[PDB]
């Protein structure tokens, strides 16, 4: 598959990774002062790598289309430098093609209380105060 | 702290309650991957001279730990042609036990250290409305 | 002289006719194509003259060449001939039909101008006693059954004549027709799909109306009727037919019934069988001569309904709102129909139009409007923007697949499409001293050029690279560098080490390997070859030996399960002159001396008569898979089609029958040079075979020409190639009539049309794009885990033993033995030379 | 006709035969070309009568043409005729070897169904006493000197037959040969590079085995030995036979030495001399006929280390392992190499492999794998992705540089490639008037017009605009447009102030100005344009006259020093129709009046004998440095290579000898039309002659037709055009053979194979980027300080004068006259026409 592929911190995992990975090539990442002696001091920030200039972003990513626009070559007639692929496998999933999440309650919806059930049992869950990923990591 | 967790080692998810615990790891110990003065990724040392040039890796992504729906693993991840081309323990077959020949860190093979972070795929965000192209730079 | 180009062409069809001229003077008899030159010839040489008129010519075209003239199939072959001259009043078209209408002809006016002495008629052999016959069943058909019907009296009260088409809507007709135009809605003229009734001035006439079929919707003619059929849009359609004057008289009287599959139904219309066949081509039941070989097709299966055929033309059926349809989503008509195409593939041989989209064959079935025929599913809509090929009468089939090519020269190419070849798999470089001997483009710089090369040319190609190595390291980079397959031979080297490290190669890049193995048993036998394969996926060219191979015994590789076999064509299938012929074939190509004891030793070890009799027989048995060219490096790049049937023909002749008809032989031959060539080198769900889904590269046939000359080459949907007379001409079959290139070759064309197969790593890496090409580039795959097994209807695997010293084979304990025929099929009737 | 491809080739074939039959008939002796087409013809008609098979026109060939009906020279070319035709059995492959069998041939047989009375013998001329002939120097050589040996017994155990090529490792075969394998480690048969020794099942022979050289590895065979040769591996070797059944008997006794440089070892092998030149063409000493002239280039060196030649075949010597290299770094594999060539380029005679890489030639010597063989550079290895062009028994030399070309048809091109040419440099838009009478592409539209017209054409091309100017305001202009080069034509002016004003640009601008000067001294006779040159370096075309200049004695500028010279090729050289054609060629190209005085002096003021014959001389003291076409005004794009060649040929028979071979003048003839055109127009680092860092635009040559047809041109790596024959046939030699375009020729690949040369500002400017142009474009440079002394071998500076009365010239004080010669070589033997 693709190396499309996303570096964390676990310190920072599901907030802000380090560098994104777009078809073997660093695309966009943290970058701190360009006239540096390292890359790491002040200010550091997300910025676009040499895989998001010129024809680069081109070179290392995919346009997906339909197999007719493809049997039609658009790429050709649209004169795209990324590179097309037609989508496929799509009339034949179910629920149970989800991986790891192909469950298949009963559910039943209460016109009024707006109440629901799932395999017979009430869904009841309370309203969190705070959630992680959030204060820790971000100026605004 | 040198290589990252291996085996049975568990880590916190960002500032979550939420622990991974490296189900299976490649390394053979005490011939980790690791780039640097004096260190492991030398001319005839963990860097290959002499197998065939063609399938030295383009980059080579140094002891990750891999979370991905399929396994939370520790796995150097090898790139080629922008694919990702194996995963498992790379380095110099002339030198090292258990490095296959799709796993040769070469003269002409790039470096990312992995050690003591976390790889996952990129993100698929498949609900996308393209109001902005700032929304891109936001995503990536 | 400022010789324009229809002038420099005519002088090439002049020397064709002086040539036939010599021939005749010799008391040779002359096939077809000797007749026609001869003849356009006399007739342009009559018209310099300028003593005879156009109506003159058209007789005396007729008597010059008689029946003892010519040989037996010419009578049936020559429907006419024509061509185009200059009279004293300019350029006019002479056709003479049915040419040899009579016994002796007239020699002297056959050769006056020549100045060539005219033979006596006893310097002529005496005459013998079909190609392409039609066995029609005995019977009729009734046509459009289960309608509803009407018998009307129409009048012409016009002064001007009228006639109207099978399925013109019978009340959208002319206003000067009188007849009750009430009964007539919704209807049409129950008669043959594409004829018409002629109504002259003032004439009556009883005529038999059907109902229209489908979703039973009008549209077109002069608006009268407008929408679905209901008793709604009949009350508008009336009150305009008042309105706009449009002649109608109430026959409260008129006969009502339908169409019911009874005999002596005064509402039913039929058609006779044989007459059937000869407008449409043939149906279910009906057998087709393959060529002048003894081979019949039966058709298996037919998808029309009797009386709805797509037929196209003045009056036909084909029409807008008529069978072309008015009104469904533009964007699912067809791009073409090929029309009633008698389909013969691997898969079947059947009767069905083909429908035709973004190059690829879209569907294959019961074509035309589903407004007015019943049985047009939505993938098969002739619509406004549906170009037609009209097949009736016309044999479809994929187009050939050359899976050992020699890119020797840029004319092999031309030569191959003109047979009916649109793959080329093979390596080379042009006429070096390496790809003389073997199929390897060997450097990468020479992939990216010959793909260069080889990019507005109108075939699929596959080049494939050096194999004999004992290291990987440069096998990798060729492969990269583009190569879709990798040729191990002999005079680069085909040792154990070499064919391990080859094949250990294919495995993990999904390539085919093909090879030529060692001859001279220099490092092992045929054994320790087999053993170094150890089990995986290999091609094997030539598997019989003549063209290289373990001396005396490579054809025991036929047996081996993880082994798929071809042959090459020059010993198909062994006649006469075989063995002589390759005898000193080999001699020149190993630059040997007859006089040299060991020398003469070789070739005698190489060349062999009881191997190259049971290569006929394995052939027929389904043990060899693949029959390919070996184009200019002993093999012959426009004869792998008809080398297929010419060895077709003789095993039927010879042996048992496989499963009264010859379908079960014709489905396994056919699949030698389609379908097995793109399963062995990874490609068949592109190309191979007449089915949905793939490219549209398809080769249209005459049965009296099957498997000699096609008419035809569709390339990803577009004419490539074909027969084509006079460019100057009134109409394209005026001589002299040769195959050139056609729009589908010109320009950018080509490569619009077309795929260049490459290996899945070079496609990693975009050599499509590096290398600039405009040509469709992909992978190849499915490769490193076929069997003989995955070979469609040639699966079989004989223990075979070989003799080391008579050279006998045994197949399954039975000796292989076979005679040498004298002559084949599809060879002096056709070609000039 | 349905004519397929094939077909139409062979009618042309035939009507060849028919010519030539006519001639014959005639009583005319016949060319090899001749002899040929009438051969093949009628082959292909006694196939079509039936009545004969291919044994028998094996035999029927030979003894058609007798020595009697052919020339002197037929016996040696016609090797043999080969034609493939429709026999009743299908296509069949005739090959008639040496045709020529007997002394009266069958002229009955051989007109027999052409119709043509057939002539008796006394018809014909009377015998008269051999083309490219190799003279042997007397000797044999000892193969493999100086290398560790041993003599063993080696038996076939097998049931089939086992044979070894010259260079398999010998532990490495077949485990049924049974021998001391470990006495054969490191070692491989003692014989000729290239043959084999065969084992007949249960044979014992004595087999001389000599150790390998270079490195000493062993790779590939069973995998037995591999490795480096030394102690340790051996025992490696004798664990690996012992296990894997390899048979071995030890020889205690097994006589070993070493390939001594003395008479009777029995270890060492011999080649007879005669025997070495005809198996791997001729070495240091050894001499060669150049075509059927009276020119010897005798080899003055060769790389070769005797017995390790590069020799591509089954059993021989470039097999993986062996001479083809396994393991050296993939990335310095040659792309392709030349094997045992003969080189002539004006830098030397010698013989030498040639191995090229990114279509350059990448180093000249001793190919082939260095773990093998000694003497073999990093520079020269044959690889795994390594093409073979084999050159053994040719010439290869650069290919032709023409510097005087009028673009007036395409064809021209062609034409010119088809000769030996793969450089043109002219003027021109099309068949304009300008264009017909100057070598002109006058607008910057017209530029950027031919150079995207050319792109697809495998040549080099150079353009040059109008240089006639009294200012230097749209010269500025041509320039920039990509012109590289100027011509100053006396139809647009040549006159003093435009000749200046021409050529003060070309200081700026560091391009060539080419110059024909006005021959109606209107302006100034040929002094006053000397003055005008003022010192500054200009090439004069035709500098003998009769295509333009000064009348009577424009010839005095071959001994300015600021001059470098040309001669176009129709003078060249005098014959005894020189003069009367060239006067009417003159009168038509002037449209003058036989009957008007002074046309009648304009044109014998112009075409002058003192002075065609001067040139001559000039021609061979050097005096004139290049010789150029004229195509199609004046002079013959495929003749420039000719008519060099018959120039040198006529001089050697008239004038004394240069410096017992004919080397000195053959270098300085060959610079004429290679390395001297591209010096001139300031290219000379791209092409132009046999030198590593350059162009592989290579033209290899038969030595029998050297200068007359070559046999294949290489552009830029790749074949480009090559004889080839029949596209159907199982080879490439069958007829009808002729030049065609091939590979490089096709799509993008010419672009991909040549330069396109314009200006520096020009491509300042990006001319490629702005033409869209996928040819490489390149500057011309080094051209405004050249002399007649950076000509190579053709520097000479006579003084020179010219009689005004009797056009005498006199050259350094004497006076010169050459005869008119009657005929000449490179002509009757070679064309139909
Ligand atoms: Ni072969
Ligand atoms: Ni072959
Ligand atoms: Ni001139
Ligand atoms: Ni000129």
């Amino acid at each position: 598959k693709l190396a499309d592929l996303v570096m964390w911190k676990p310190s920072f995992f599901g907030a802000k990774p380090e560098m994104v990975i777009k078809g073997g090539e660093v695309a966009y990442a943290n970058m701190g002062d360009p006239n540096a002696s390292i890359p790491t001091p002040e200010p550091v920030k997300m910025r676009p790598m040499y895989g998001a200039l010129g024809k680069a972003g081109g070179a290392l990513s995919i346009a997906f289309v339909s197999k007719a626009a493809l049997d039609q070559r658009v790429k050709v007639l649209y004169g795209l430098n990324k590179r097309v692929e037609a989508v496929s496998n799509v009339r034949k999933l179910t629920k149970l093609d989800m991986k790891l999440n192909d469950a298949l309650p009963a559910i039943t919806v209460d016109p009024d209380s707006y109440t629901v059930t799932a395999d017979g049992v009430v869904l009841t869950c309370f309203v969190a105060t705070t959630v992680p990923l959030s204060r820790n990591y971000f100026i605004f | 702290n040198k290589y990252g967790p291996t085996t049975g080692d568990k880590i916190r998810l960002g500032d979550t309650a939420l622990f991974a615990e490296i189900e299976k790891d490649f390394a053979i110990y005490g011939d980790e991957c690791t780039f640097g003065g004096g260190k492991v990724i030398r001319d005839g040392m963990g860097q290959s001279c002499g197998h065939p040039p063609a399938l030295s890796l383009d980059t080579v992504i140094t002891n990750a730990v891999i979370i991905d729906y399929s396994g939370i693993i520790k796995a150097d991840i090898g790139i080629k042609d922008g694919l990702i081309h194996s995963i498992g323990k790379s380095g110099n077959p002339d030198v090292m036990d258990g490095v296959f020949q799709n796993m040769t860190t070469g003269v002409n093979t790039e470096v990312i250290a992995g050690e003591g972070l976390i790889v996952t795929a990129g993100a698929i965000d498949c609900h996308v409305h393209y109001i902005c192209p700032q929304l891109v730079y936001e995503a990536v | 002289m400022k010789l324009s180009p229809r002038e420099i062409e005519k002088l090439g069809l002049h020397n064709a006719g002086y040539l036939a001229q010599k021939r005749l003077a010799r008391g040779l008899r002359l096939n077809y194509t000797e007749a026609v030159a001869l003849i356009a010839t006399q007739i342009m040489e009559f018209v310099r003259d300028g003593d005879k008129t156009v109506a003159q010519l058209m007789s005396i075209g007729r008597e010059l060449l008689g029946r003892r003239q010519v040989l037996p199939a010419v009578p049936k072959l020559v429907e006419s001939v024509q061509v185009e001259a200059t009279f004293p009043d300019g350029t006019e078209l002479v056709t003479i039909h049915d040419p040899i209408a009579c016994e002796n002809g007239n020699l002297e006016l056959a050769l006056l101008g020549s100045f060539l002495p005219v033979p006596s008629l006893d310097k002529f052999t005496a005459n013998d006693e079909i190609p392409g016959e039609i066995i029609v069943v005995g019977g009729n058909l009734v046509l459009n059954d289960g309608r509803k019907a009407v018998i009307l009296k129409v009048v012409n009260n016009g002064d001007r004549p009228v006639q109207v088409g099978s399925h013109y809507h019978f009340i959208e007709l002319n206003p000067y027709l009188t007849f009750d135009r009430r009964k007539a809605y919704g209807m049409r003229l129950n008669i043959a799909a594409g004829n018409a009734s002629r109504f002259e001035p003032g004439e009556m006439k009883e005529v038999l109306l059907v109902s229209i079929g489908g979703n039973k919707v009008i549209r077109g003619g002069n608006a009268i009727a407008d929408g679905p059929v209901n008793a709604s849009n009949c009350i508008a359609a009336m009150q305009a037919v008042i309105t706009r004057g449009f002649g109608h008289v109430e026959e409260a009287n008129a006969a009502e019934g339908q169409t019911g599959e009874d005999a002596s139904c005064p509402f039913t219309t039929v058609i006779s069988r044989e007459e059937y066949a000869n407008k449409y081509g043939p149906t279910t039941g009906d057998k087709i001569r393959l060529g002048d070989t003894a081979l019949f097709a039966e058709i298996e299966k037919d998808f029309a309904i009797y009386g709805d055929e797509c037929t196209f033309g003045g009056g036909k059926v084909i029409r807008d709102g008529m069978g072309q349809s008015c009104g469904h989503p533009p964007a699912l008509s067809l791009d073409t129909v090929i029309t009633n195409a008698v389909i013969i593939d691997y898969s079947g041989i059947i009767k069905a139009d083909i429908g035709i989209k973004d190059g690829l064959i879209h569907s294959i079935g019961k074509s035309g409007n589903p407004d007015v025929m019943d049985g047009v599913f939505q993938n098969m809509t002739t619509g406004v923007n549906t170009e037609v090929i009209a097949g009736e009468g016309l044999i479809v089939t994929a187009g050939a697949i050359d899976c050992h090519v020699h890119y020797i020269c840029p004319q092999l190419v031309y030569e191959a499409v003109t047979s009916g070849i649109t793959t080329l798999v093979g390596g080379g470089t042009g006429p070096t001293a390496g790809t003389r001997a073997t199929t390897c483009t060997p450097a990468p710089i020479q992939m990216k050029l010959m793909l260069q090369s080889t990019d507005d040319l109108p075939l699929n190609f596959g080049f494939t690279g050096k194999g004999n190595c004992a290291k990987p390291d440069e096998l990798h980079e060729i492969i990269k560098a583009g190569a879709m397959g990798l040729k191990l031979h002999e005079d680069w080297g085909t040792t154990p080490a070499a064919i391990d490290s080859c094949l250990t190669i294919a495995e993990q890049y999904d390539i085919q390997v093909n090879i030529h193995t060692d001859t001279l048993n220099e490092s092992g036998f045929v054994e320790h070859t087999i053993a170094a394969f150890k089990g995986r996926t290999i091609h094997t060219y030539h598997s019989e030996g003549a063209g290289g191979g373990h001396a005396p015994d490579i054809i025991k590789v036929c047996g081996e399960k993880n082994v798929l076999p071809s042959s090459t064509n020059p010993t198909r299938p062994l006649t006469s002159n075989t063995i002589d012929e390759h005898v000193d074939m080999l001699m020149v190509c190993h630059h040997l001396d007859a006089n040299i004891a060991e020398d003469v030793a070789f070739s005698a070890s190489r060349i062999r008569e009881a191997t190259i009799a049971a290569e006929d027989i394995l052939h027929d048995m389904g043990a060899i898979s693949i029959i390919s060219s070996d184009s200019q490096a002993m093999g012959r790049i426009g004869e792998v089609i008809s080398r297929t049937w010419q060895t077709a023909d003789k095993m039927k002749s010879a042996r048992g029958p496989l499963q009264a008809n010859d379908n079960f032989r014709i489905k396994r031959y056919v699949a030698k040079y389609t379908i097995n060539p793109a399963i062995a080198n990874g490609f068949s769900q592109y190309v191979g075979s007449v089915e949905v889904g793939k490219l549209a590269d398809l080769v249209m046939w005459k049965p009296s020409f099957f498997g000699a000359k096609p008419e035809m080459v569709i390339k990803g949907g577009e004419v490539a190639y074909a027969n084509m007379g006079d460019p100057n001409a009134s109409i394209p079959t005026p001589e002299p009539v040769k195959m050139r290139p056609m729009y589908g070759a010109l320009g950018k064309a080509g490569g619009a049309l077309s795929i260049a197969f490459v290996s899945k790593a070079a496609l990693d890496q975009r050599v499509k794009v590096l290398y600039g090409l405009n040509k469709r580039v992909e992978a190849v795959s499915n490769v490193r885990k076929l069997t003989k097994l995955d070979m469609k209807l040639n699966d079989a695997l004989p223990a075979i033993t070989v003799d080391p010293d008579s050279y006998t084979v045994t197949a399954d304990g039975v000796v292989l033995t076979c005679f040498v025929a004298t002559t084949v099929p599809l060879s002096r009737n056709y070609f000039i030379f």
